[PDB]
């Protein structure tokens, strides 16, 4: 317990110089308002467009010409607003979807790596999910992922069975393995050897149909007390 | 599964104007039309090999299988690397890219040209053959951390464990196992070999492209309303005064059909990413893991899965 | 508008996506920062700018066999960000 709780503490310790740090780690939501931005003043922009008329300003066109050139300049520049106006919408709604789109997998994540424990790997972290913990960010979430990674590996010789007593022995929820010398059943993600018992194991046939099937024994915990 | 789509680029200026000057003139007079699209295109092109780096780019090492192909009685000889050829690609792969395919030149004197990948095909071949090697040698543990090796029938025992089906059932049928799986992979392999409309969606993409820059070329023989379709022939023939009329409309109509083509690529480089997740998503839990949801990866209780490239797509061997 | 860019002093490079004149081609292999294309892509480091083949990561190979098996004996716990 100790030793897990001081990696936590720890983890969420380095978690904020992770993200004061590198400047570019939040480069999505300032993508996002880069892009309002930029439409808006690139609208802004457009009002200086000539589009072919004699000049960019109203009120100078109707004060210098007769009604039937202030109508056509006049036309020409509602035109060309009147398309930009709806270049920025279509736009937007194309943007809109894609935020939509982001939006349901948030909530997706949320619902199911936060409010419980997901078996979908490369879903809710890098390896094998704990918890996670939401936090607001402008215009956005950030999830804090917990997860369990295995380290310090170490090699060993394993077997398919046992055979004893011209039975096959299979174990319940482990695997066989052995140091050189002796065998033990261990669980297959954290290494904790044990004796090989009836417990254990159970016996499923002779051992001439399975390829790799090892001699040893299989310690039986009711003999020692019925012989005593 | 599509992954990526053609990146394009369009040259305005030869686009609406061509070989002329003052044509060039007038269209600096109408904005910051050339400056959106440029940006957009632009954008669709990086977000291409984003997607591919995010389907295929998932394993931080690139491993290597042993040199004795032994596992315990499965082949699979036919999604393994062959050393012979230069390109270094599977049978299938060879298959897939042999099934997928002037008017080039014609496109590029107009302004419209198309941009090269990133990734070559090599690479993404070398991607596929670590993920293979990393799902041979070590089953899912080079996923959730450091690759452990682990032998192949032990694999096989654990994952049907993962569907209910007791190890014992493994041990005492493994060469009719093997057998069902090699007659399988061979029966897929001359299945794609002989049908030709598998690949339609890989087809439909490259084809949907090609359509719309056709279209767009033809654009260019419309006359909108003027006098002809040529500016050298309007500027030859008539006034200043009266030739803005003809070159403002033209000048019009081509910015416009050049902003439909934009917005149809937007449109369509939505769908493409929809799909290049998928695939992502794929990847992630049938290749690098066993998954419990019902036909996602396959109709039947899943064992597991092997990728493989295809011309612009991924394909999955459930 | 006039900055050609002649020759040797700046190099010549003939890759598959153009002309390259500015940088030094190298045979080493570097997670790279600009890409270029065609699988070659541009850093800066020596002092100049150097052009070269992206690599994919480092080379590793598993001792698989008949009757081999690793089995952690530690872990650790991770604590990851998305946005
Ligand atoms: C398990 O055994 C394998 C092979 O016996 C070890 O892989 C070797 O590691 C050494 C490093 O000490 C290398 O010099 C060899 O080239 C490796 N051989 C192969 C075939 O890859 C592996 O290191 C062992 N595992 C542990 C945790 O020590
Ligand atoms: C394999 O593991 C067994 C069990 O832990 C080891 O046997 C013990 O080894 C220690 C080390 O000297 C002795 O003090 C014990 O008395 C041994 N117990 C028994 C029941 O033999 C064995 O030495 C290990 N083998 C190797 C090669 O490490
Ligand atoms: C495991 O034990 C069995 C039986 O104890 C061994 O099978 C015997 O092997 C001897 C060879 O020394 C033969 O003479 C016998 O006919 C075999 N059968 C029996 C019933 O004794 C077997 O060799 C041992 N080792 C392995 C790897 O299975
Ligand atoms: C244990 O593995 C070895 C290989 O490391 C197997 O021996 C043969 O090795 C050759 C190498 O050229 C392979 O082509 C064969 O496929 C392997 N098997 C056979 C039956 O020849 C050996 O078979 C493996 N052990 C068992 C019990 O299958
Ligand atoms: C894996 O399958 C391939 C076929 O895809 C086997 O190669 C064939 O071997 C037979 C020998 O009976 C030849 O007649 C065929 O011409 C071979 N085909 C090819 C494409 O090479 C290969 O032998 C199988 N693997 C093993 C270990 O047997
Ligand atoms: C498992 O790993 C932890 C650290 O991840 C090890 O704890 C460290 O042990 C060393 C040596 O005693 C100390 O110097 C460190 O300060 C410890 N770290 C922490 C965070 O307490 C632990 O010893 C490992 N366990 C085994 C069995 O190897």
């Amino acid at each position: 317990q100790k030793l897990i709780a001081n990696q936590f503490n720890s983890a969420i310790g380095k978690i904020q110089d992770s993200l004061s740090s590198t400047p570019s780690a939040l480069g999505k939501l300032q993508d996002v308002v880069n892009h309002n931005a930029q439409a808006l003043n690139t609208l802004v922009k457009q009002l200086s467009s000539k589009f072919g008329a004699i000049s960019s300003v109203l009120n100078d066109i109707f004060s210098r010409l007769d009604p039937p050139e202030a109508e056509v300049q006049i036309d020409r520049l509602i035109t060309g607003r009147l398309q930009s106006l709806q270049t920025y919408v279509t736009q937007q709604l194309i943007r809109a979807a894609e935020i939509r789109a982001s939006a349901n997998l948030a909530a997706t994540k949320m619902s199911e790596c936060v409010l419980g424990q997901s078996k979908r790997v490369d879903f809710c972290g890098k390896g094998y999910h704990l918890m996670s913990f939401p936090q607001s960010a402008p215009h956005g979430v950030v999830f804090l992922h917990v997860t369990y990674v295995p380290a310090q590996e170490k090699n060993f010789t394993t077997a398919p069975a046992i055979c004893h007593d011209g039975k096959a022995h299979f174990p319940r929820e482990g695997v066989f393995v052995s140091n050189g010398t002796h065998w033990f059943v261990t669980q297959r993600n954290f290494y904790e050897p044990q004796i090989i018992t009836t417990d254990n194991t159970f016996v499923s046939g002779n051992c001439d149909v399975v390829i790799g099937i090892v001699n040893n024994t299989v310690y039986d915990p009711l003999q020692p007390e019925l012989d005593s | 599964l599509p992954v990526s789509m053609t990146k394009t680029s369009v040259d305005c200026t030869m686009y609406i104007c061509g070989d002329s000057t003052e044509c060039s003139n007038l269209l600096l007079q109408y904005g910051s039309f050339c400056t959106q699209l440029k940006r957009a295109l632009t954008g669709i092109a990086v977000e291409q090999d984003k997607n591919t780096q995010e389907v295929f780019a998932q394993v931080k090492q690139i491993y290597k299988t042993p040199p004795i192909k032994y596992f315990g009685g499965f082949n699979f000889s036919q999604i393994l690397p062959d050393p012979s050829k230069p390109s270094k690609r599977s049978p299938i792969e060879d298959l897939l890219f042999n099934k997928v395919t002037d008017l080039i030149c014609a496109q590029k004197f107009k302004g419209l040209t198309v941009l090269p990948p990133l990734l070559t095909d090599e690479m993404i071949a070398q991607y596929t053959s670590a993920l293979l090697a990393g799902t041979i040698t070590s089953g899912w543990t080079f996923g959730a951390g450091p690759a452990l090796q682990i032998p192949f029938p032990m694999q096989m025992a654990y994952r049907f464990n993962g569907i209910g089906v007791t190890q014992n059932v493994l041990y005492e049928n493994q060469k009719l196992i093997a057998n069902q799986f090699n007659s399988a992979i061979g029966k897929i392999q001359d299945s794609l070999s002989s049908t030709p409309s598998a690949l339609g969606k890989l087809q439909d993409v490259v084809n949907h492209n090609a359509q719309a820059l056709n279209t767009l070329v033809k654009q260019l023989s419309s006359k909108f309303g003027a006098i002809s379709s040529v500016l050298n022939d309007i500027f030859s023939r008539l006034d200043p005064p009266e030739a803005e009329v003809q070159i403002d409309r033209l000048i019009t109509g081509r910015l416009q059909s050049l902003q439909t083509y934009v917005t149809q690529q937007l449109i369509r480089a939505a769908e493409i990413r929809a799909s290049a997740n998928l695939a992502a998503t794929k990847m992630s839990e049938c290749v690098l893991g066993q998954s419990k949801r019902v036909d996602f990866c396959g109709k039947g209780y899943h064992l597991m899965s092997f990728p493989q490239s295809a011309p612009h797509g991924v394909v999955f061997l459930h | 508008p006039t900055w050609r860019v002649y020759s040797t002093g700046s190099n010549v490079f003939q890759t598959r996506a153009g002309c390259l004149i500015g940088a030094e081609y190298v045979n080493n292999s570097y997670e790279c920062d600009i890409p270029i294309g065609a699988g070659i892509c541009a850093s800066y480091q020596t002092q100049s700018i150097i052009a070269y083949t992206m690599s994919l990561g480092a080379e590793n190979s598993v001792a698989y066999s008949n009757n081999s098996i690793a089995i952690p004996t530690n872990f650790t716990i991770s604590v990851t960000t998305e946005i």
